[PDB]
RNA sequence: AUCGAGAGG
């Protein structure tokens, strides 16, 4: 592993999708990258709810649970102090974001409470975080709950920094497609069949990016795994390209931290 | 009882699709399958989150407290 | 709840004449098995 | 009688178990240990060392059906098992 | 449990990052052992899954009504038309290494029921506590801080093991223990143990000397007293007169 | 029926023979029938094989039938365990059942007999007959919390005077 | 029975169990909340006061903490109401009721407790969460599963009881059961299935995969084995890597049906010096069978090593399977076109045969079978046809399943599944039955209102033509439900019945014990057996061996056992011995040889009288065959070199061994005679196994190896003798009572030559134990 | 050729709990019985007004889902209206061994 | 490297992949030595074979490491990865297997047979009457030229 | 009830250093390293790169139990090649490749 | 505290 490896090619791209062809890499890294994107990227999310008023149908913690799953703008999450390392008592603007929710059934018809109705109270200090992610073409970001005329809901929320290992609410990856060796040339799998596996199994879409194997070919036992097809999505809190870049950065930091640990021990050694 | 924020298996937010989903079924009168496709719900692990959802909250709001 | 509302406690095999009148499958495990039948 | 003991010369698994248990108890009660404590602090492990070295100071009274008995010492008994 | 009489408990939970995944990035919610099938022959369980996948992909409701003309071949045909392996097998990758698994996995949606009975309301452990006033023996019931019954079968096995001192401990030291003075002349519990002047006196035998202490389970004391209540003596002697 | 018969070569060779499996039992007359080998006749009745041949034949047959029951499902239990059972049931020269009319009708400790089925029905008899319980059984020591003979309690660990000296 | 014989006890716990393949055989995962709750009164000594004072400081809120402290005065210090956690100074002699620590010995069991195996001692491992964790392989004796089962903990308080459990009740010590003379634990479920796949001929493993697998083995010595294939690619076979788990010195040879030591089927089994050599490893090898690996290792290496074997194999195989995968689905139950056509033809053909007979019966042409009526003769013959049809259809499906078939693989491995399971899922479900009969006419002359009256056509009385795959039709469904119902009923009744039976046996034999005189007696001192088991040996140390002299022709015997130094017909080949040319014509040695042979002839006479059926395979203490193999390997027995054995030394050496076997040790002729009888079969085994030709031609041992064998046999034999204090009573009661719970036969489903209408299963057991005067089935066999 | 009556529909021989089982006729009998018992043990919304009524021990699923595969009998038992479980994605496979 | 236990040429009479996807059962007979037949399980997937092919088959016993004779590293002492293939090594064959031994089955004295086995893959060599070099020592390296 | 704290999956506790290096006794030039609060997301990278180093004789790892975020790593090298340094080299190597990965992606993304 | 009922294993 010495820089002249990872050849990143992008087939398709959008706000929440990056379709990759990552070639010239070690399978271990292809997977490690997949994994680190899934659960080791810091995001912002409501991790505490104060219930002041709740005369709604839904239970207090039922609602609190739902609130924690609402994606919040996390573009500048790296500028937010990780709560575990925040020496400041309870919480503060340097390590948390405060949002509030106020709803009342003004109409006799069912009133819908949306995530768009969350209001940031704490000082963001110019950092691009906390804003409820709204990808609804109607503007109605995520339905929190429905509300009857005579009912009322008043909540105070505190969003913090965290990773999916702590809780799935923190993940931004959503889903990651991952495939290699379109054509079964490495024989990493033995197709189950009741007649003809060549006809019974669907040909992968990635097969069009690699020449078909010939029946006159001998098993290329020297061949290694390489060229990984991936498709990374995003929940919207982090630009899909940042999901990938930050995932990569995370691995560098992780390896660097154990490298540092090795250095630290060598420094402590005679 | 309201639509789960995020797909249980993915984390893909589907809590903002329910309203428009029903509109696709009512205003547009589409097949549920095509409606789910119109919502961008490609994976069946996300399609089921809406396809088999039971909106009970509408019944709960029929009571007066 | 419905299983109580259709419950018939006998005071224990699936007799031929049960066809269509009581459920073949529904019965408690052990003890009252075959005695408590559901319609 | 002292001689003409008709019971086995080997220690049984039941005799071994109780010997170790009762000796380990004594050890846990801070009784004097007759072997070197080579980092050993667990009464049972300590007792097993003594058993291996036949240092356990006990005698087994083997009762026979009719009420009579044969006394065998730990040292006499063959700790095979 | 599923809808086919298939019970089970959660052995362990894994984060998505550690679980098998499809090329499409779909990660199981619940993994079921293959060995739970062949002996139970719950074929319908397998069919429900296959059908369910088709239903999810086609975006409609599946029909599992008992006696219909719906066949597996019909269902599998529909599945193949959605671009999936007709028999429900999908190529999955090992979540730990990312390496393609050698065997493909029967994979799809199904319907599980969360049942009553949770370990949080079953787990129970107690070391000393509330005992029944009648027999001075740990009370019955998890919610009442009760003990666990060491039954007849349990003591039978200790006998088979030869665990003689264990039984003494569990049957007396672990509950029921009472020191009682027995008259040497008549083995009855009639000694007036004046434990402050060291005076005893059997009364009726006028025995102020030859008595002994017995460590016995309180319940056994009750047995003997309840026998005395029926004009029956149970004379406990500490010296075996019948040698053989 | 087939049966291995040590051939003229010395090696067992499976041979066939006609056997008459009858419905019902009456050894008292069947054994005397001409043309029949009276030493090979076998029944299923323990009582009848005992009364006709004797308690050792009864006990042997008892084993064989116990064996057949276990073996009938393909399972296997060591001979040693089955032998012990049938030997116990035949120590009295008859056929002692495992019921309250078998086991409980014994001369064993009263505190053990009463633990099976009948209780005061036995204890009342013990009282009236002034029965003395030797307390060297199992239940007799269970029902009062003492280290019953058996296993680790089948012997007494102690230091005698001779060994005491030798242990110093 | 309520408060005395059984009772509620303190220092105990109960909760749900779950599987955990990362625990050792003898471990148990205990939740921190339980470890915190339950305590242990450890005594303060100079060897642990450091730890104990720390535990006091930790307080009663840590899973490595402590609670009440007991002073010499008897005072109990409740640490929950104390601000002196760091002030209380422990004095020697005090006690500290600490929390449960790792490696503590606790008693763990499952209800109902049917046998010793249900009560075993485990080593505590404090874990997170709230379930008890178990090694898969220990559930086999507990009869446990993970669908919500609960288990009990009993925690020892005295040092004596901790020792007692750790030395008598420890799991490893219970690996081989005295009940059935075999292992009671083995490899099951995933690991069992995984092993089969792992050891397949086509299974090769990549370098880096091997490196991880080797690292998983706790006992790996750090030596990477040379790969089976070295050129094109450095590949290791599954057999090579699995063999790392197996300890050195282990030998095993099963040899199956078509095994030829080169069979392309890779059946059988051959292991040499801990190295897997040949044959696919399956249930027969690593299961509970007494002819498999688990048994041999336990006997050769002992309980402690065998326990490690379980851990080693599971960790390797589970890891490999993790990175391989194994599934199953609908496709596995689907037979191909041609197969299904043959199945329907088989069914149709049988139906035709039933029809033909039906017509003959109706025509009054059918003749009644002897000992039964015409009507039931018809019934019998019809059922037979339909049963055969089911099986034939099942075989058609089975044969045409590919090796890829996942269900087939589980069946082949021997891990859940069987022929009939495949047959019913893929082919004809078969004839349903109620009380041993076809579906009865619950309606007037018919089974359902959907049929006309007087119709005995297969399906009208429960015959199911469809598979579970195909689906049952309403009538078939209901008839199936009826059969299922009686099954469910029987599973309830049998627990009430066998529960009672089991208790009666245990109570009846409650006080039967082996005394120090080696005699089995009851409380009254009444002799039950003068010598326990008629041999005086522990079932746990018994193995099935072959008595070579019982079988074979007299000529073959002579060829294998007659030595004649005076005639070329049976004179030993000089090259066998260093002095084989000197013994030629040696009459004095011939005398010893005549003595030997004469005795061996007598042995045939004797054993032919004892075992009239000619069976040579019997359960005898001390696997001599295996002992010999150990010598052959241990001393590198070069079979091309002449040995230094002397005929005199061989004859007298074996005779000396016989004299030194012992069992009884009295001097009175009564005891000495009993001693001679007690070891008759074993001595017959010794003589037949260690004859001159056997020792000089078959087992060409050196004087050193030969002497070693004899001394080894002696030691092991002595170890097989039953210990005094053994509760053979209760043990036998449980041994007989337990397996009785598997008798779901009742009266049929066992087959025989004559019309077997003979009461069996539990019903018969009851007749026997009750000594019923009016049995349901008398039957007298006349020869 | 002498039929007098005709079943309205074979599946009607099943009761309440039995009728919510998928393809009952593709299971081994006892398994349908076992499910009948299991159905009674499931969690889910019992009564729509459960919030109004006070009771001892209620077990309400956060997000009840319809059975992706249903039986026609559920049209009358209102199972879809008040379901009791969720459509989990499952994999039948040997994995970590847990 | 330092020695050879057996060296002959065989012609394949039959190939049988008895329900195997990688390993085939090879039945070959020696050219010249008509008393010597060869049975062999071989990983065909890795090393392709065909009927009537003439293969050069040797056994040897020199632990094929890197330098002049039987270096322990292969048998007894942890096996070292490649790299050293650029040193003294009998690697001029197209297929190499390390095996063990069973028993020197003696067939009709004049006829011949020998021990065999490669981690599960078996063989059977009717090696010449002598086989004096072919020692029981399990160390063996079946070397095959295509 | 008695569920573990999710913080224990990645945060070091009291007395828990990130790495602990022990020396093996079963073989020469071999060590076993314990990684605290770290699963094979990182661990698998380490092994992979170690096996790309021709001076490494053995490199493998195992997670002894899934309840705990711990990772065992065993490294054996040739004489003179201190395994500790071999690991240090593997880390440097991995980072360098990741740096390129990032750069190539960012460029490809921009285009 | 008894007493019955519903279940679980
Ligand atoms: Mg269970
Ligand atoms: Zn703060
Ligand atoms: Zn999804
Ligand atoms: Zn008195």
């Amino acid at each position: 592993m010495s820089e002249e490896g990872p050849q990143v090619k992008i087939r398709e791209a959008s706000k929440d999708n990056v379709d990759f062809i990552l070639s010239n890499v070690d399978l271990a890294m292809a997977n490690s990258l997949r994994r680190v994107m899934i659960a080791e990227i810091p995001t912002l999310a409501i991790d505490s709810v104060e219930v002041e008023t709740n005369t709604t149908v839904l239970a207090d913690e039922f609602i609190a649970h739902r609130l924690g799953l609402i994606p919040l703008q996390s573009m500048d999450i790296e500028q937010l102090e990780y709560s575990r390392d925040c020496f400041c008592e309870d919480h503060c603007d340097k390590c948390s974001v405060v949002l509030t929710l106020q709803a009342f059934g003004e109409s006799e018809s069912t009133t819908n409470v949306y995530s768009k109705d969350l209001v940031i109270v704490s000082n963001l200090m110019g950092r691009n975080i906390g804003h409820p992610i709204i990808q609804d073409k109607e503007g109605n970001g995520v339905l929190i709950c429905k509300l009857r005329k005579g009912q009322e809901l008043k909540l105070t929320c505190v969003a913090k920094k965290g990773i999916a290992k702590e809780h799935a609410k923190w993940g931004p990856a959503a889903a990651i497609e991952f495939e290699y060796d379109p054509w079964n040339k490495l024989k990493h799998t033995d197709y189950w069949y009741e007649q003809d596996s060549a006809k019974e199994w669907p040909q992968s879409k990635n097969c069009e990016y690699e020449d078909p194997p010939n029946e006159g070919d001998p098993f290329d036992y020297k061949a290694q795994a390489d060229t990984f097809y991936m498709n990374v999505e995003s929940v919207g809190s982090i630009p899909v390209d940042q999901v990938v870049v930050r995932g990569i950065d995370t691995l560098q930091k992780k390896v660097a931290s154990i490298l540092l640990a090795l250095t630290q021990m060598d420094q402590d050694k005679v | 009882m309201i639509v789960p924020v995020r797909c249980f298996s993915c984390g893909k937010v589907v809590g903002d699709k329910w309203e428009s989903y029903l509109n696709l079924l009512q205003e547009d009168e589409l097949d549920e399958g095509t409606a789910l496709s119109r919502l961008g719900l490609k994976r069946y692990c996300c399609r089921r989150m809406i396809l088999t959802h039971v909106d009970l909250i509408e019944k709960f709001l029929r009571y007066n407290p | 709840t419905l299983s109580h509302l259709r419950r018939t406690n006998t005071p224990r095999q699936l007799h031929n004449t049960h066809w269509g009148l009581v459920c073949p499958a529904e019965t408690p495990e052990g003890q009252a098995c075959g005695l408590v039948k559901n319609l | 009688p002292k001689d003409q003991r008709a019971t086995t010369p080997y220690m049984t698994k039941y005799e071994r178990a109780r010997i170790l248990g009762t000796r380990a108890l004594q050890i846990s009660m801070n009784a004097p240990v007759f072997v070197d404590l080579e980092g050993e602090t667990d009464p049972l492990r300590i007792a097993m060392k003594e058993l291996a070295e036949k240092k356990i100071p006990l005698v087994i009274r083997r009762y026979l059906p009719d009420g009579s008995f044969e006394d065998w010492s730990v040292e006499e008994l063959i700790v095979d098992l | 449990a599923s809808r086919h009489g298939q019970k089970g408990t959660i052995g362990i939970t894994y984060r998505r990052e550690d679980m098998p995944f499809t090329a499409e990035g779909i990660v199981p919610d619940l993994i079921i052992n293959p060995h739970a099938i062949p002996s139970r022959m719950t074929v319908a369980h397998l069919i429900e899954c296959l059908l369910s996948k088709v239903a999810a992909l086609s975006g409609n409701e599946g029909d599992a009504s008992p006696f219909t003309d719906i066949t597996v071949e019909g269902i599998s045909k529909l599945l193949r038309e959605h671009g999936y392996q007709s028999r429900g097998f999908e190529v999955m990758y090992n979540g730990h290494t990312g390496k393609k698994l050698m065997a493909q996995i029967f994979f799809g949606p199904t319907y599980y029921q969360r049942l009553r009975h949770m370990v949080d309301d079953k787990i129970h452990a107690r070391a000393r506590g509330p005992m029944q006033v009648l027999t001075r023996q740990p009370v019955e019931g998890r919610s009442r801080d009760g003990g666990l019954r060491f039954g007849e079968m349990e003591r039978d096995c200790m006998i088979a093991h030869g665990a003689a001192s264990f039984l003494k401990e569990r049957l007396m030291e672990a509950s029921d223990a009472f020191r009682v003075h027995i008259c040497g002349i008549c083995g009855l519990m009639t000694v007036i143990a004046k434990l402050n002047h060291n005076q005893f006196e059997c009364k009726g035998c006028d025995n102020k000397i030859d008595i002994y202490q017995i460590h016995i389970p309180y319940a056994a004391k009750l047995l003997f007293q309840e026998l005395m209540a029926m004009n029956i003596t149970p004379r406990l002697y500490t010296d075996r007169s019948r040698d053989f | 029926y087939d049966r291995k018969v040590p051939s003229p070569t010395g090696e067992y060779v499976k041979e066939p023979e006609w056997v008459l499996e009858t419905d019902g039992v009456n050894l008292s007359e069947v054994m005397t029938v001409p043309g029949i080998d009276p030493t090979r006749i076998y029944t299923n009745s323990f009582i009848d094989i005992m009364e006709v041949l004797g308690i050792e034949a009864g006990r042997a047959a008892l084993y064989k039938e116990v064996y057949n029951v276990i073996a009938s499902d393909g399972s296997y239990v060591n001979y040693r365990h089955m032998a012990l059972l049938v030997d116990v049931m035949t120590t009295q020269g008859g056929l002692t059942s495992v019921t309250r009319h078998g086991f409980n009708r014994s001369n064993t400790g009263a505190l053990m007999r009463c633990s099976f089925e009948e209780t005061v029905e036995i204890l009342f008899e013990a009282g009236a007959s002034a029965e003395l319980d030797d307390c060297r059984g199992v239940s007799e020591n269970v029902i009062l919390g003492q280290m019953a003979p058996i296993g680790t309690g089948a012997f007494d660990v102690m230091i005698d005077e001779e060994s005491l000296v030798k242990y110093m | 029975r309520g408060n005395l014989m059984g009772k509620r006890v303190d220092f105990s716990a109960r909760t749900v169990i779950s599987g955990d393949p990362n625990l050792e055989l003898d471990q148990v995962g205990v939740p921190k909340s339980i470890a915190k709750t339950l305590t242990y009164p450890e005594v303060v000594t100079p060897y642990n006061i450091d730890r104990l004072t720390q535990l006091v400081r930790n307080g009663p809120n840590e899973h490595p903490g402590a609670k009440y402290v007991i002073r010499d005065s008897g005072d109990r210090i409740d640490l929950r109401y104390s601000k002196r956690a760091g002030d209380i100074q422990l004095q020697y002699g005090w006690k500290v009721e600490r929390h449960i620590m790792d490696n503590d010995p606790v008693l763990f069991n499952r209800q109902p407790s049917l046998h010793k195996m249900s009560m075993m001692a485990h080593r505590v491992k404090v874990i997170p969460y709230s379930t008890f964790r178990l090694n898969l392989s220990v559930t086999s004796p507990y009869n446990a599963d993970f669908d919500g089962d609960e288990m009990n903990l009993h925690v020892p308080q005295s040092e004596e009881t901790r020792a007692e459990l750790s030395q008598l009740c420890a799991v490893p010590l219970q690996i081989v059961s005295p009940q059935s003379n075999k292992p009671c634990m083995g490899i099951v479920q995933d690991t069992l299935c995984g092993i089969r796949k792992l050891t397949l001929r086509d299974t090769f493993i990549e370098l880096d995969q091997v490196l991880n697998m080797l690292y998983w083995v706790p006992d790996w010595d750090g030596v990477i084995p040379t790969p089976a294939i070295i050129k094109p690619k450095p590949l290791w076979s599954g057999k090579q890597i699995l063999s790392v788990a197996i300890p050195n010195g282990i030998h095993l040879q099963r040899f199956d049906e078509g095994t030829t030591l080169l069979s392309p089927k890779d059946n059988g089994m051959l292991i040499i010096d801990g190295q897997i050599i040949f044959g696919v490893v399956e249930k027969k090898t690593v299961g509970s069978s007494n002819g498999g690996l688990i048994h041999v290792v336990t006997r050769e290496k002992g309980p402690q090593v065998c326990a490690k074997l379980f851990g080693n194999i599971q960790k390797v195989v589970n890891f490999w399977l993790l990175h391989n995968g194994f599934s199953t689905g609908i496709g596995d139950t689907i037979a191909d076109g041609p197969t299904m056509r043959e199945i329907t033809e088989t069914i149709a053909e049988a139906k035709k045969k039933v029809l033909d007979v039906t017509k003959e019966a109706q025509a009054n042409l059918l003749t009644a079978k002897h000992g039964m009526t015409l009507r039931e003769s018809f019934e019998d013959n019809v059922v037979r046809f339909l049963n055969e049809a089911r099986d034939k259809a099942g075989r058609l499906a089975e044969v045409n399943l590919k090796d890829l078939n996942n269900v087939k693989q589980m069946v082949m491995a021997g891990s859940k599944g069987s022929f009939i399971n495949i047959a019913q899922m893929s082919a004809c479900v078969g004839q349903q039955s109620v009380e041993g009969k076809r579906i009865a006419f619950g309606f007037v002359d018919r089974t359902l209102p959907h049929f006309s009256k007087d119709d005995y056509s297969p399906e009208s009385k429960g015959f199911v033509e469809n598979s579970y795959l195909r689906g049952l039709t309403p009538q078939e469904f209901f008839f199936h439900a009826m059969g299922g119902r009686e099954g469910l009923i029987d599973t309830a009744v049998k627990t009430a019945e066998t529960g009672y039976i089991q208790r009666r046996l245990v109570k009846a034999l409650e006080d039967i014990m082996v005394h120090y005189d080696n005699t089995t007696r009851n409380s009254l001192g009444n002799v039950i057996q003068f010598i326990y088991g008629e041999d005086g040996m522990d079932a746990a140390h018994i193995e099935k061996q072959s008595l070579d002299t019982i079988g074979g022709s007299d000529a073959a015997f002579e060829k294998r056992y007659r030595v004649d130094l005076l005639n070329t017909d049976h004179t030993l080949d000089p090259s066998l011995l260093e002095s084989g040319s000197e013994i030629l014509g040696d009459l004095k040695l011939q005398v010893l040889l005549d003595e030997e042979y004469k005795q061996l002839v007598k042995d045939r006479k004797f054993l032919r009288e004892v075992f009239v059926d000619g069976e040579a395979n019997w359960p005898l203490p001390v696997n001599i065959r295996r002992i010999i193999q150990n010598a052959q390997q241990t001393f590198h027995i070069d079979h091309t070199k002449p040995s230094d054995l002397t005929i005199k030394d061989i004859v007298l050496g074996v005779k000396d061994l016989q004299e030194n076997l012992l069992v009884l040790r009295g001097k009175n002729e009564i005891i000495q005679n009993a001693q001679r009888d007690a070891v008759t079969l074993f001595c017959c085994l010794l003589r037949s196994r260690l004859a001159t030709r056997r020792v000089l031609q078959e087992y060409r041992l050196t004087k050193q190896a030969f002497d070693w064998v004899l001394s080894n046999i002696e030691a092991q034999f002595l170890r097989s003798v039953v210990h005094p204090g053994e509760m053979v009573g209760v043990l036998a009661a449980q041994s007989i009572g337990e397996p009785a719970t598997q008798m779901t036969l009742n009266t049929f489903h066992f087959a025989g030559v004559a019309s077997k209408k003979v009461t069996s299963g539990v019903p018969r057991l009851k007749e026997i134990l009750n000594v019923a005067k009016n049995m349901k089935t008398p039957s007298l066999t006349v020869y | 050729t002498t039929f007098t009556h005709c079943e309205i529909h074979p599946s009607m021989i099943l009761g309440v709990a039995a009728s919510i089982i998928p393809f009952p006729d593709h299971n081994q009998s006892p398994r349908n019985t076992y499910q009948s018992a299991m159905g009674k043990q499931a969690m889910g919304v019992f009564l729509t007004n459960y919030n109004v009524r006070m009771d001892t021990m209620a077990n309400i699923l956060y997000y009840p889902q319809k059975p992706l595969g249903t039986t026609r009998a559920m049209e009358y038992l209102k199972f879809r209206e008040l379901p009791a479980g969720q459509n989990a994605i499952v994999a039948i496979a040997c994995y970590s061994g847990y | 490297m330092s020695n050879t236990l057996f060296d002959d040429i065989f012609q394949v009479s039959e190939v049988d992949p008895g329900r195997y996807n990688k390993v085939c059962r090879i039945e070959a007979a020696s050219t010249t030595q008509d008393q010597c037949k060869l049975t062999l399980d071989i990983n065909v997937e890795l090393f392709p074979v065909a009927a009537q092919d003439s293969l050069t088959v040797t056994i040897a016993s020199s632990l094929n490491l890197e330098d002049t004779p039987a270096n322990d590293s292969s048998a007894t002492r942890s096996w070292r990865p490649p790299q050293a293939g650029d040193r003294s090594l009998a690697d001029d064959y197209d297929y190499v297997m390390y095996g063990t031994a069973y028993k020197f089955e003696e067939v009709s004295k004049d006829l011949i047979a020998v021990y065999y086995s490669f981690g599960g893959l078996l063989m059977r060599l009717e090696g010449n009457y002598r086989n004096l070099n072919n020692l029981k020592q399990e160390n063996a390296y079946l070397l095959i030229r295509r | 009830m008695n569920a573990p704290d999710r913080f224990e999956l990645f945060l070091l506790g009291e007395g828990e250093s990130k790495l602990k290096i022990d020396p093996d006794t079963k073989a020469p030039n071999a060590v076993v390293i314990t990684f605290e609060k770290e699963d094979h997301t990182l661990g698998n990278l380490i092994r992979a790169e170690l096996l790309n180093d021709r001076k490494v004789l053995f490199a493998a790892y195992k997670v002894e139990h899934p309840f705990f975020a711990r990772f065992k790593l065993r490294i054996q090298t040739t004489e003179g090649y201190d395994p500790k340094d071999a690991l240090k080299n593997a880390c440097n190597s991995i980072i360098n490749k990741l740096g390129a990965l990032k750069t190539n992606f960012e460029t490809e993304w921009n285009l």
